[PDB]
């Protein structure tokens, strides 16, 4: 129960749990769960029309300056309605303490832009436009990080396939290079690893 | 590698340099050696070995739920003790 | 462009798998699978990277290609 | 815990100075400095006579794939196909079919090396060690085909190595 | 015969720079 | 104004930037950073992969640092296994982690010198790297791009000859950096060039998430080892540079001191390595060596099991910062419990650095742009992909 | 009818020229495990592969073939395909039969069940 | 002396040796092909059959983990050799 | 007093003490106006009392960085600043609503 | 009507009879298992469905005993796992090595299982058993060593088959469910056996070697080979 | 029901894209001209009212004017002479066969659909 496991540190649970109630007071408009795992990792929900307003209020001192937007990662759920979902990783470095606080948006829902806020996202900005079309509230530009000129596709849709429809390849007589339709050697010759089984009971959503 | 030269050299090295060989010489190591053994492992005793105890990813558990979507000195509180002022260098104070 | 930009005779050498044909990225949008199929390469030097030896030594390779060549003998012929 | 770098002020000693100032002039330590480089001519030059001396390599070192034999002489091949599951980029294709003596056995085991990441994960991978990452490393070709290798190469790459390979292993073995 | 390479001794090393005025 | 494409193709612009301006006469105006030059979108191919498949991709964002990036990753994915690791394989991974850092900021040394023309460093020290990639090499078989370091530790013991002549390697390389003390450190050109330019305030840096020596050279003394000792780095004696001026001279004498730093620690890890594993003992996630895994049944079966399908992460989606040389480094894992990941997002330190360099760029000239990309230490691999 | 079909990157021809399948995947017949019959999950129809003249290789028609996705419901799928603009078709879950079982169902003289020797 | 097609390039250890309609022949034109002159297949029952007056026995293909599993081979029929599921080498109970 | 704050940004502001009450007076100054009800008043209440007294506990720059446990506080100054326009930012989010709309259970029903 | 049992926690309106398998299965938690079958025989042997009741002095068998009012069933509870570890410990005592060379060895319930449960390393010391080869038809090949004497294979066979030839021989060690004589087994649903089987022992031949199940996709439909559809 | 991009109901839009057509259509020969197309003008400019006819389908405003905004944006990497020739020709696919949309061709070529 040692040797191999990891020790749970209770402590810090307990103080973010606190201070994680603490803000669940503050801001009852838009925080939903607090969630407190035992990986010392807190958590809290937005409602993407309080993008902004919480954010803002996040860099700002309380017993937490949310100073530095490390991250603006972001998940594509299918199955979901709301598929998209936009999570804000930060860490005040005051308290050197660290948090994740996500949302949701759907296809042509313009949620808000933090380049205000944070600036950090003018990039975070059109990645997560780009490979998905998550539209943002108001950015200097919206032109396309990483994906090529004239591409089309979005990928990180987790929709349309890995090797995508376009592969460009130099041609003769137009004397220029040109993108073609994939044709694929061999194929990804996909793997399903699933097992049948389940390993972890203590999980497990129920077949209601 | 004669010694005028090696005097010469280390004149205008300001160091020594024959006291840092820096061409690697003779005393290298030898490639051919002796089998390793290797360290026997901790839980490779027979009188117990029940994964209950050795198990580590069983004792995962999903986040404590706290407020959630669904179901005065408060003494304002910090998320964790604020961050210590560190010491100066100390014992090279400055570069 | 760039390949189109230097003088003859030029030549070019392809280097690590990954420009091999794509190498260990070979399934994605990303890549350009093979680079041969921008230029025409002229020897592959198959490494995720080469040890730099295996480098020089398709260098050498490149220069015996070369010793080989024999452009003026064919046009006395031609 | 934290070190300033710099910070540190000059003395204002007028013989610190006029001292600071020739350097302004004379430049003196420049010629300091430049007097360094010189020990280098000095020393021998630090190339590798290539090819006619080659660089040290350790004996794990990764290389040309080959396959490898029993020392009976059949193939340590059982097409267990879990080095098909591994090889990172997918390099590898398998199809495993019966012998006429009955014994599984790859028909047609293939590798291209243009996919290949020389990871080496197969070297380690199989049960049988039959497939064995080997010592060479120089083989560029003039062409993208030479590269596509089949079953019958690899095991050509066994054939030539076998003596080197199996000395390696013999070196390696406890590691693993 | 039971081994692995713990360290073997390990004389000093010096991290400080030296820059003589000579 | 004159638009102006730059690289790849400048040595300067290191194969990736294309970072157009439109020059006034010499003087920058507009001043745009592209990227997705070098973009491999490796977000997705992570996403199709058993975890220990993913493992070579790290190796594959860092050319320089390599152990680094893999024990970024053996962290993240033992954290969601809650597994602890045998005390060798963590003094290895300080061990080889510190002699990445040597690699890295060798590399940016003499390459920033190489904008400034010095040349010879280059050569004064890849002569090192080489000596280095012998390592890297005796224990994996790889001179670069090294699997060494893995979610369950590492895959190999150390071979009884490092220990003797890696200390012989750091018995004569402090002098080797003195040689350098005798240049640039105190050479009068070379302030010319990097004193005083690129200066940043320490708030722009803490809104762009800026971290590392990057911080450290303007005077915010954020940092990843001391504040979190995720490893032995708690054991380890160390003490970290922190710039004044901002200066870019002060990040270099910054570097150098973290070379020195490592001249410190590398003898404490030489002088403190435990025997014991240097792997988990579960078979459920470390396999079996291949004398147990041919006798022993069970071991040829969690052998054939963790070779074909793997270990199971218990399900979740989460995020780790790295004490990268560079700066902070992104593990955004998103694991459905399954092998395969459902989604990993990977922050690269680079990538805020890249995002502020616009702000340093306007109102300098061109020189001093190409003194920036330097001053960053800015591998462009990890920033797009 | 809130079409993406635009909004998404894929050409017009693979979204004309076929219907995916939504469903409910299979039990292993060669395995106990129920395990993978929960989550629904759509996948798009196969096409033809010509083998590569050189090697042997399998050579890929349509890009998209490998697509897989998990859905939670049944109408969650159908309104994926319905957003995304693709025909369908639906196909029901296979929850086996109850079967009333005993020890002693096996025995007994007059039920002909009896089995045999044990 | 592999066998020969009546093209006349030898066939594949795995026989599979093209038609002489078949176009892509051309290929080897101008070149060679290549197959291995040491088929395994001959040298399987090239070696003396193993026979030992016990029972169940345990090959291990020759080398402490240098080569298959170690594997209980059974000798309950002597009308038939016992070839290893790996070795592919015979054995057999002599009494 | 020490010379140089050593930090890039920041920059030095003699009696700092003072500017602190300016500042501790003038974010109370903005809270009275935020209603009693709204959750963070009551905290930012909590805050700059509790720091200007604890500003008030000593006198000098120096032992003033220790009463608050921080190191330089001529930052904070700058922090209490942020404090400042923050507190003018919580008017225009009104007294604070508990919850709007809700996420489907899907939502947050994590796995998947 | 139906009768209350307590899965470990929820209540549960359990049906009158029926074993603590379908009751656990009720609720989707789903007990270890080999020698039963889900639309076979109950059977006793290979006690794999090892668990503790909640009042329970001693472990019950899951897949067999009845449900009954006032007991509760903590199928998470450390004392079953315990037992399934004596299972596993057990099974693999003397399981041939043979993974690799298994067709149903890149998908066989017994790894999965090996997986979920059992402890990772094994001490055996000693030489395992290995019976020899036992043919039973052309389009069956039978590598046995492998078979669990679990039975669910006879119970399929001389029932649904309708024929008898396959079953039990021996008693102690160096038991085994090998056929008498060296006839044939046939029958019209021959190769369904297949199936049916837990392991290797009864790979088919006709298939034999030829593929991996992982790489395998899995393309659905129906067949008119018969007109039952 | 849910919050609009821009434009709300189709004359917002309307007005949105008219915009677009000019800011290409005056916009061709600039582009003509930089990358020195071997093209007609008007073939220019025939491609451009092409495109704007791929689109007919579009119904929901907010897609119209997200269209319109990825159209300007890719405005923006044509007129600031970013692209090469070769993506300003990717429009055309002209080095791709021409495809037979007749049903008896379809079944003449291979297995298809
Ligand atoms: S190693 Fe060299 S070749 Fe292999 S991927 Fe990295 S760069 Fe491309
Ligand atoms: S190595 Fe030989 S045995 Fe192991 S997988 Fe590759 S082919 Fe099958
Ligand atoms: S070499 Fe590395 S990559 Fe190529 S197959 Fe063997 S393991 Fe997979
Ligand atoms: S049966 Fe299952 S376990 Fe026994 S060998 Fe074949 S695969 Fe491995
Ligand atoms: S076939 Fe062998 S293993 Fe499968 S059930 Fe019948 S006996 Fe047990
Ligand atoms: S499950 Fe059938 S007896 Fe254990």
């Amino acid at each position: 129960t040692r040797p191999t496991v990891r020790p749970r540190n209770d402590v810090a649970h307990k103080q973010l749990s606190a201070f994680g109630e603490y803000v669940a007071e503050i801001l009852p408009k838009y925080v939903q769960q607090v969630q407190v795992s035992c990986f010392n990792e807190l958590e809290v929900c937005i409602h993407p029309d309080g993008v902004i307003p919480v954010l803002t209020f996040l860099r700002d001192h309380t017993n937490a300056q949310f100073k530095s937007l490390v991250d603006l990662t972001a998940v594509d759920v299918p199955t979901r309605q709301n598929r998209f979902e936009i999570v804000y990783n930060l860490l005040s470095l005051r308290f050197n303490s660290r948090i994740r606080v996500k949302t949701y948006t759907d296809e042509l829902t313009p949620i808000e832009s933090a380049v205000s806020v944070f600036k950090a996202a003018n990039w975070y900005e059109r990645e997560i436009w780009d490979m998905f079309g998550v539209f943002f509230a108001n950015h200097p530009d919206l032109r396309r990080i990483l994906t090529d000129y004239g591409f089309e596709g979005h990928p990180f849709r987790k929709d349309f396939p890995l090797s995508g429809y376009v592969e460009l390849r130099y041609d003769d007589e137009v004397k220029r290079v040109v993108a073609e339709p994939v044709e694929l050697a061999q194929e990804f010759r996909k793997f399903d690893l699933n097992s049948p089984w389940e390993a972890f009971p203590v999980y497990r959503q129920p077949p209601e | 590698a004669t010694r005028l030269i090696q005097r010469l050299r280390n004149w205008a090295s300001g160091h020594d340099l024959q006291g840092k060989l820096q061409l690697r010489y003779q005393e290298i190591s030898k490639r051919t050696q002796p089998p390793p053994k290797l360290p026997v492992g901790p839980s490779h005793k027979l009188s117990n070995n029940y994964y209950c105890t050795r198990d580590g990813r069983r004792e995962s558990v999903p986040p404590s739920i706290i407020m959630s979507s669904q179901k005065t000195e408060k003494k304002a509180v910090t998320p964790a003790p604020p961050i210590k002022r560190w010491e100066l260098s100390s014992d090279q104070p400055y570069l | 462009k760039v390949y189109d930009q230097m003088p003859e005779p030029r030549y070019v050498v392809s280097m690590g798998s990954c420009a091999n044909g794509g190498g260990y990225y070979h399934y994605s949008y990303s890549v350009v699978r093979g680079c041969d199929r921008i230029v025409p390469v002229d020897i592959y030097i198959p490494g995720c990277p080469p040890t730099a030896e295996a480098l020089l030594y398709g260098i050498l390779q490149l220069q015996r290609k070369i010793k080989r060549e024999r452009r003026l003998q064919i046009w006395y012929r031609r | 815990t934290y070190k300033y770098v710099n910070m540190q002020d000059p003395e204002m000693d007028m013989k610190s100075v006029t001292d600071r100032a020739a350097r302004t002039l004379l430049w003196t330590e420049l010629f300091r400095g430049l007097g360094m480089t010189l020990s280098y001519l000095f020393r021998e030059p630090a190339t590798i006579n290539y090819p006619f001396e080659k660089g040290p390599l350790s004996p794990r070192f990764r290389g040309e794939h080959a396959l490898r034999r029993y020392p009976s002489g059949e193939e340590r091949c059982i097409a267990c196909k879990l080095c098909e599951a591994i090889c990172p980029a997918q390099a590898i294709t398998i199809e495993a079919e019966p012998r006429a003596d009955g014994s599984r056995r790859t028909t047609r085991y293939d590798i291209d090396m243009t996919k290949c990441i020389y990871c080496g994960f197969c070297q380690e991978a199989c049960p049988v060690d039959a497939i064995v990452e080997g010592p060479n490393f120089e083989f560029s070709t003039e062409t993208h085909e030479e590269l596509l290798y089949n079953k019958e190469k690899l095991l050509n790459n066994g054939d030539k190595w076998e003596a080197e390979i199996a000395a390696n292993i013999q070196a390696d073995y406890l590691y693993r | 015969k039971q081994d692995m390479p713990p360290p073997g001794g390990y004389g000093p090393i010096d991290y400080k720079r030296n820059l003589p005025r000579r | 104004n004159i638009t102006l494409n730059f690289g790849p193709q400048h040595p300067a612009a290191h194969g990736v930037l294309r970072l157009v301006m439109e020059l006034s006469g010499e003087m920058v105006r507009k001043c745009d950073p592209h990227i997705g030059l070098l973009h491999r979108g490796t977000e997705k191919l992570i996403e199709y992969k058993t975890y220990l498949q993913a493992l070579p991709y790290f190796d594959r964002l860092d050319y320089v640092s390599m152990m680094c990036n893999e024990q970024a990753y053996s962290l993240a994915v033992e954290k969601l296994l809650n597994i602890r690791p045998p005390p060798r394989a963590q003094w290895i991974r300080v061990l080889f982690g510190e002699i990445t850092r040597l690699l890295n900021h060798i590399m940016a040394v003499t390459t920033h010198a190489l904008d400034l023309g010095a040349m010879t460093p280059f050569f004064w020290l890849f002569e090192e790297r080489e000596k280095m990639f012998e390592f890297y090499e005796r224990v994996s078989g790889a001179r670069m791009h090294a699997a060494y370091i893995r979610p369950g530790g590492v895959h190999q013991d150390l071979p009884l000859g490092l220990m003797d002549d890696i200390y012989q390697f750091s018995k004569n390389f402090s002098l080797r950096l003195d040689e350098l003390e005798e240049l640039l450190t105190n050479n009068r050109i070379w302030r010319n060039r990097t004193i005083d330019i690129g200066v940043v305030t320490a708030e722009e840096a803490l809104n762009y998430g800026f971290s590392g020596v990057m911080l450290r050279g303007s005077g915010i003394q954020w940092d990843l080892r001391k504040t979190q000792p995720y490893d032995v780095y708690d054991q380890v004696e160390f003490d970290v540079p922190v710039g004044s001026r901002g200066d870019c001279y002060d990040r270099y004498l910054c570097r150098v001191e973290e070379m020195r730093q490592s001249l410190r620690i590398i003898a404490q890890c030489l002088n403190k390595m435990p025997p014991g594993e240097i792997k988990v003992d579960d078979a459920k996630v470390s396999p079996p060596k291949r004398a147990e895994m041919k006798t022993s049944m069970e071991s040829l079966i969690h052998h054939f099991k963790l070779y074909t399908e793997g270990y199971q992460v218990p399900p979740g989606a989460t995020y780790t910062a790295i004490e990268a040389p560079k700066g902070e480094f992104g593990v955004y894992l998103v694991s459905d419990g399954s092998s395969r990941p459902y989604r990993c997002k990977i922050k690269a330190p680079g990538f805020a650095h890249l995002a502020g360099l616009d702000k340093m760029s306007k109102g300098h000239m061109l020189a001093d742009v190409v003194a920036i990309i330097g001053t960053q230490d800015i591998v462009f691999g990890e920033v797009d992909r | 009818k809130l079409d993406i079909t635009t909004l998404t990157g894929v050409p017009e021809e693979h979204i004309k020229t076929r219907k995916v399948r939504i469903f409910v995947p299979a039990r292993n017949n060669m395995q106990s495990g129920v395990n993978n019959t929960k989550k629904w999950k759509m996948e798009f129809d196969t096409r033809e592969r010509w083998e590569n003249p050189l090697m042997g290789w399998a050579s890929t028609a349509d890009p998209l073939s490998n697509m897989v996705l998990t859905f939670s419901t049944k109408e969650d799928a159908v309104s994926f395909a319905e957003k995304n603009g693709w025909s369908y078709d639906i196909e029901e879950r296979k929850v086996p039969k109850p079967k009333s079982k005993s020890y002693g169902a096996n025995f007994s003289w007059n039920k002909r069940t009896r089995v045999s020797t044990k | 002396g592999v066998r020969v097609s009546p093209t006349g390039e030898k066939v594949t250890h795995t026989g599979q040796v093209y038609d002489d309609k078949d176009y892509r022949r051309i290929r080897f034109v101008g070149r060679q092909k290549e197959v291995n002159e040491n088929f395994a297949i001959d040298l399987i029952a090239e070696q003396p059959v193993s026979e030992v007056e016990t029972r169940v026995i345990a090959c291990d293909g020759g080398g402490g983990a240098l080569g298959h599993p170690k594997v209980y081979i059974n000798l309950d029929k002597e009308t038939k050799t016992g070839t290893c599921g790996y070795c592919g080498l015979q054995f057999r109970q002599h009494h | 007093l020490k010379k140089t704050t050593g930090l890039v940004g920041l920059a030095v502001c003699n009696t700092p003490h003072e500017r602190l009450r300016i500042l501790y007076t003038k974010i109370l100054d903005v809270l009275e106006e935020i209603p009693k009800n709204a959750a963070y008043r009551k905290y930012t209440e909590q805050i700059t009392n509790e720091k200007l007294a604890m500003v008030k506990a000593e006198p000098d720059v120096k032992k003033l960085e220790d009463q608050l446990q921080g190191g330089q506080l001529e930052e904070v100054i700058l922090q209490a600043e942020h404090e400042l326009n923050l507190a003018r930012k919580m008017r225009e989010w009104k007294l604070w609503e508990p919850l709007v709309e809700e996420p489907p259970a899907d939502q947050w029903k994590w796995p998947i | 009507n139906l009768i209350e049992v307590f899965v470990d926690g929820q209540s549960v309106m359990v049906e009158p009879g029926t074993t603590v398998l379908q009751a656990c299965e009720k609720v989707g938690m789903q007990i270890p298992r080999f020698c039963y079958h889900e639309r076979l025989s109950v059977a006793g042997n290979c006690r794999m469905c090892l668990v503790e009741i909640e009042k329970a002095p001693k472990v019950v068998a899951a897949c067999a005993m009845p449900v009954m009012k006032g007991w509760n069933i903590l199928t998470n509870s450390e004392k079953s796992k315990k037992a399934r570890e004596g299972v596993m410990e057990f099974l693999l005592a003397n399981h041939p090595l043979d993974c690799p060379i298994c067709d149903q060895g890149g998908e066989c319930d017994l790894q999965d299982q090996s997986m979920m449960f059992g402890n990772d390393r094994s001490r055996f010391l000693e030489g395992k058993r290995a019976v020899e080869d036992k043919n039973i038809g052309p389009l069956v090949k039978t590598i046995m060593t492998r078979c669990i004497q679990c039975t669910r294979c006879i119970r399929f066979a001389s029932e649904i088959a309708g024929v008898d030839d396959l079953g039990t021989t021996g008693r102690g060690n160096d038991m085994q469910v090998g056929t008498y004589i060296e006839k044939m087994f046939m029958s019209e649903l021959s190769g369904n056996i297949i199936d049916i089987c837990p392991v290797g022992a009864l790979t088919s031949k006709p298939y034999a070697f030829t593929a991996r199940p992982w790489e395998t996709r899995k393309t659905e439909s129906i067949d008119v080979m018969d007109a039952v559809g | 029901f849910v919050k609009p991009i821009f434009s709300r109901d189709m004359n917002e839009a309307k007005r949105r894209v008219r915009e677009l057509y000019r800011a290409w259509y005056r916009e061709v020969p600039n582009t003509v001209h930089q990358f020195q197309l071997d093209i007609t003008v008007k073939m220019g400019r025939d491609k451009v009212r092409e495109m704007f006819m791929k689109n007919a389908h579009v119904t929901d405003p907010r897609v119209v004017d997200l269209l319109v905004i990825k159209g300007k944006i890719e405005l923006e990497e044509t007129i600031k002479v970013w692209k090469q020739r070769t993506h300003v020709m990717r429009f055309f696919h002209e080095t791709e066969a021409p495809r037979p949309k007749d049903f008896l061709s379809k079944f003449y070529v291979g297995h298809d659909p």
